[PDB]
């Protein structure tokens, strides 16, 4: 899983080399940034329900047809509404895991790999998810470097959907 | 490969869960003790050539059968391979220390090693001895109280010893 | 040339990826460590002559035969003495370049690559150079993290000769 | 590849010289301004998909010949290639910003690009337009005064513009 | 470009072999099927405008939001309406080219290659295009083997979007 | 790989025999019924995306454990693999229908599949369910009496069902 | 084994693709040509003995030395005569198998692969076999497309021996 | 590679056009004359070994310098290469006949051939002679009025001759 | 691979010993008899095509089941493979004769051969027969007293027979 | 071209090594064997015409049909007779070149490479050439090691034709 | 590659000729002088490390610009490459001496070398100096009258010098 | 193991070829040179103790520091003296094995492979060993071709250490 520590190791290993000071500096950078990352993680986690519930409404407000149109890929039945809220919660949980790990590895492995295939096969629009992510970014309540950390991983997801 | 943080994430992902406050607190604590871990890796690595050479010299003094004609570390090719394997095992132990998790050591180094040595006719019990001697030297160097801000690195030393023991157990 | 910044770039490039937060943390780690690294660099530079001259004497004291034995590979003529002082100055200059770059790249490229071949071909003993490096380490006059930085690159060289 | 620090080292090594006090001071100053450089890279990268898409859409609005049947960006394969090239050029510009040196951009991206486009029949002047539009969007985003500790990033913006211009000049 | 004739040649060529009877049978099959394929091609061509105009309306009726929602990717301005009608005409023209060539080569080369990238980058929904293709299939006015030929290439496109 | 004609030849070659009149007659009969076989392949293939998607959706509705966190089709990588495998199995079933022989399906798809799923921890019984649902949908589409010259395709439908069953039996 | 059907499949498979209309046309071509191919197969089979016996005599008439010269590779003993008639019957049986399969696969697999090695090692002249094949071609009694089918596979064998 | 149908499509695609009635009619006419084209390919191919051997034998009778010691087709390796090249050129001419377009012959065979022969010291004018002799033999065989339904294949013979001439011109 | 000299060295190296006078004398004796060994290799090799062909012809006369339709040496591909294997085995037997040691034959030819033939369904007992017939022909040719300086090559013939027997035993 | 000297060089070169004593022994072996090889070469050369003329007659006596049968591949015209005598002279000249070079390189390069293709394409029987070589072997007039040398290269050719 | 014998054969083969008595006599004479040639190769090779090291040391004493910082043989990588090239050139000169022909030296070493050094910025005139110094040392060692049966190796020394000169001329 | 016989075999084997006369000449060269090689082997063996004991003293005389300097890599204790005499005996035994095998294979396999690594890791100077080898070369007591053989393998070792 891609983290600043497993990247440093993998680099030394590919060259058959002991760790050097180049790599230990990268880990120190990770350990110092963890203060902001962990602030962001804990906040997002604590406020997860409200963020998830708000984000789903933002989707439905931007794209009203998703609440009316007939078909299992839409949120026009109770089952669809539940699938949608479930998905949005996956995306937020993956953001929290990135902040905890210090990199994109968890989102890359558990969500991005296969994402294009999934959306095409089940007729899920990328723009639905982008809208939910934009809501989380606007409404997470963070500032300073904690906000920079959360937004970096939210915007990574947005780019992956674009 | 996983580091300590990745392992907690993986466990939470298979349950479909956000982290708990206890989990967060445990990762925070690792971060707060990270300067100790960077010192340990820097000190061991910085002394790698002598840790290997000294343990090798001792091994062969205690086990002269290994270098006598017909022995597994007789001929310069076999000796160079034996020395290589010591440096490899030490290299992957130090990756495990940086990561705070044995997965890199288990997956890239120890898996299948026992069977490799059996097929070669290399004595794994003697490899284990070599490891143990490197562990002792490494810990002594890592935990030297001279030339460093004073503090207690005892938990970390226990963790380091466990990686070396894990290696020694996998080859014998 | 291997530095924490060119490592971060090379990693993203091998995967065809934009830089992510994993990489920008590694660079921040480099920028914060540069305070200690640059202290060490400037000190070593300022005191280079005395360190070089002292280190060469330490060699000659450990290995007296190098001042008497006939042959161009030894320091028994003025020309040999000058070659030896020149070499020791190369090693120290390379240590200063590592501290400036934040990694082993300069020493790797300009000195380590080919080092075994050179020593064998010209009958230069690795242990001569190790002795000079041990003197520099004992006598550089640094403490705290500046000392940790200088010693990491000195000990890297020692390991390369062992 | 070189970063800003490596380039000063390389120059000193070819003269056989230790660094001067002026050289040291110049590198120190780069370090002291490094948070600005990390913000610029994070902001551009974070907006990469829209910087590319918006510039592409504008290009084709101004140059409809490129998408008409027979044009170089007609067919989805050609359009996808054209979009790829925009993202590539932006990717290598952002590496140059992190490094503080154009070498990665010159060596891995721009070298031979002019000749590649000539052999294909791709219009380099139109590529240059695309670049210029990404430069303008990138700088606007990088240098947005909202949501950041206030300060002067003007020298850095000039440096960023120069990389984009260097790219635009190499393809036309 | 993939046609039954260039497939037969490519096969013999990969094995360094003259054409054999296996390959000449495949071409004869193509020449006999061309009667139905060319009927279909000519019909679709003759009725292209009405099919294109009808298909675009079918899209708008299935997905009314595309006629109202603000954004350049939608058909809520005259420019968007024209882009959409243009695209639908590309899809039908590619169907006619497949029927003329006797295979999928023209659609594969000029439209399918890059299709996923294009739709994602410009925020075009695959389902818009599937709806237009379903309209063409229902309304082309063909029967017998001409209908089987047209539908095979329409359904190929639908599968490529799914 | 063999088709129906190749298989009769192979059997005659190992006996050193020219074909008999009964053998010739049996191959002639296959040829005479070939338009039915081409219709079946065209119809199934033309509907492949919905046959896969619909069966997948039903599977996961009946077996929610497969998509819950920790389940074998949880995460988009695992889901994409699961969907791929459905399309693969359907692809090789349709080759078998065109050939009139299972050899391509057996040799290129089913051989070793059981063991692959055991090593992964993929539930083969659930794969079998997926297959069965595709079989039912495929046959319904193949044997739809609307929009085709009327006739009896019952023997052919039995042959198609047997290939799907053969696949389902090989994975569970 | 190379037939128009296994070629069509192999082509789709190499590209990881479902069968398309390009491939189903090739199979239809095979099914329609089978009428002529099967006429030819049945005729050759029915008249096999007389063709084989006639062809062997034609060989002996063109190359009289093969009936007199001492050596096991010649037809100057009863055992040699039987080997020769056996071989000619193999060649005709392989022609019938090609017509049944709709391609060269059976002859390629069971007779052509290794043919040069066999003839060289056992000192069998290719021209003996070419003469037998020319006799079969002149005397099979077919006309129209059945004759075109038989001759295509006979001439393939001749080319393989040349 | 293009066939005759693909070439008309490509031309229409670069103009953004559906086919015209004249274009459709021209392709229909090719289809209607296709049995002639299949006969020509079957007849030439069926006689390939003698077309090559006979032309080779004639070449060397007229140009004994080619086989004398020191000549380009002296030694069995050089002779085998020369014979190979004749069979290659004939093979790609017959692909062009099946396709009704020279693109496969131009792209896979003739491009760069002139330069290959110059670098080797092979006489391209003599290659051209070989080609011309194969053309004459091929056309004679293709257009033999015995054993075929009578009709006029004159346009087709002109087309076949043009491919052979195109080959002969590209090597001399 | 080892030759006769290498094998004595290897044995002495594992004991850490210089050669003894008896060892030296034994190697000297091999050298002194070397013209006989070169004659044997030259004679066998010079007749390799007939040794193989004659043994093959005899095998199939005695074992007609091998060439009947369905038999393991029926079809020209299988016959060519069977003939290849005879020439391979003879080739590696002659290397062993030149070296005075079976190691090349054991390591490069015989190891795993039994298992290869089992997996194929090739009858190893029939391979052994083929070998035995080549051995008999080879020895007869090697030890022909015509056209050579007279002397006693009996020990050498026993050594040659042992290599052939070793081969025959390894496949049955 | 394969000679004991170019083999020794090629071996050292493949391993990037200077020549060692292993290789210089191989060359000495070549220099000492050259005495017999050069005796054989000179004899064969001196008696070339009579050997060539005798060998061709031996062919015609073994295979009388080659003097009567119609076709350009036979020796039934003056032109064919001349081609045959020319070929036999090539084979003998190549034997002399092997003896001069100390290895098979000249025969391998100028005659064996392509030999199977040539014989098949022009309908030349290998056994014709084997018969000529057997005559040369029986009638060259050499004894002792000169005979062993000549026969080794004659028998090499025979094996290449078998 | 050709040796001296191969070159005479090649020349005769292109004329279609058997060797003349003069040609035979010239090859015989080479054989008769072969012990001298084997001594020369053994002596040069046996001293290769000092021939290279001594010439290198002299070069750099005469041309200090080559080792000063910025010079082409400054840095251990460049020095190791420079030393490698000396050993390569000497290696291929000794192959030429064993063969009695320059073809191996020309084809595997000297072809394209001039252009390689131009592209690098390596000074070929300085390479030539290095060569000349190795030539002088090599000839002195080869032609040392101590410890060898006395005789005249003057023609051979001229031949050896010509190979070294050929090398020196190809790089400057 | 590299000997003139295993080289000849390996060469034929790489080309899938029977042994030819090129290879059998190389073996004959080996068999004739064995007379000198075996003289040298037996002499060196018979006088091994005195050569080994003399060579070690020559080392100590050239490099007196090795008898005084503290450290386990030196010969300043009884254990070091024994390691040094042991090593010198390995080198001489390997020379005898080369002469017995007719090539460098035994020294290559048992001593040269890994030699650079061993010397660097245990801080053994190559020049110590070169000095011992020079003593053996000066004092072995051989002349003529036996001396050429012994010296070729001694000088090979020297080059391997340089
Ligand atoms: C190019 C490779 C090469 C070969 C092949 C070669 C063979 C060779 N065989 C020899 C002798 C011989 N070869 C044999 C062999 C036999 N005598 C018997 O009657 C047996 C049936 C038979 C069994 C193998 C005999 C008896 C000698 C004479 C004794 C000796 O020199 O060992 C001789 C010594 C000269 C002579 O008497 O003709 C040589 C050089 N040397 C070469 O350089």
């Amino acid at each position: 899983m891609k983290t600043p520590i497993t990247e440093a190791i993998a680099a030394a290993d590919t060259q058959g080399r002991f760790l050097s000071n180049t790599e230990l500096q990268a880990v120190d950078g990770r350990f110092k940034r963890a203060v902001a990352s962990m602030e962001a993680a804990r906040a997002l986690t604590n406020n997860a329900q409200s963020l998830i519930d708000g984000a789903a409404q933002a989707v439905y407000q931007k794209f009203p047809y998703t609440t009316t149109m007939q078909g299992s890929q839409y949120a026009s039945t109770p089952e669809g509404k539940a699938k949608c809220a479930r998905d949005i919660g996956y995306y937020l949980r993956m953001v929290t895991y990135c902040l905890v790990a210090g990199g994109t590895g968890p989102m890359d492995e558990y969500l991005i790999a296969g994402l294009s295939e999934i959306n095409s096969t089940f007729d899920l629009s990328p723009s639905w998810y982008i809208e939910a992510l934009k809501y989380i970014k606007a409404n997470h309540g963070l500032t300073g470097q904690a906000a920079v950390e959360a937004n970096a991983y939210i915007d990574y997801a947005i780019n992956a959907l674009s | 490969m996983l580091d300590a943080f990745a392992k907690v994430v993986a466990q939470a992902d298979a349950r479909g869960e956000f982290l708990t406050n206890a989990q967060f607190d445990a990762l925070s604590n690792l971060v707060k003790e990270g300067n100790k871990r960077l010192d340990a890796v820097n000190r061991i690595t910085s002394n790698a050539s002598t840790i290997v050479a000294n343990a090798a010299r001792a091994l062969f003094a205690e086990q002269p059968q290994l270098i006598q004609p017909g022995g597994n570390a007789y001929t310069n090719r076999r000796m160079a391979a034996c020395l290589r394997d010591m440096e490899i095992i030490l290299r992957y132990v130090t990756y495990a220390i940086l990561a705070g998790d044995s997965s890199v050591l288990d997956d890239r180094c120890l898996n299948g090693l026992r069977e490799t040595y059996q097929a070669l006719g290399t004595p794994g019990s003697s490899v284990a001895v070599a490891i143990q001697k490197m562990k002792d030297a490494a810990i002594a160097i890592a935990n030297d109280p001279n030339g460093i801000t004073p503090g207690d690195c005892s938990a970390l030393m226990s963790e380091i010893a466990g990686y070396f023991d894990r290696a020694a157990a996998a080859v014998a």
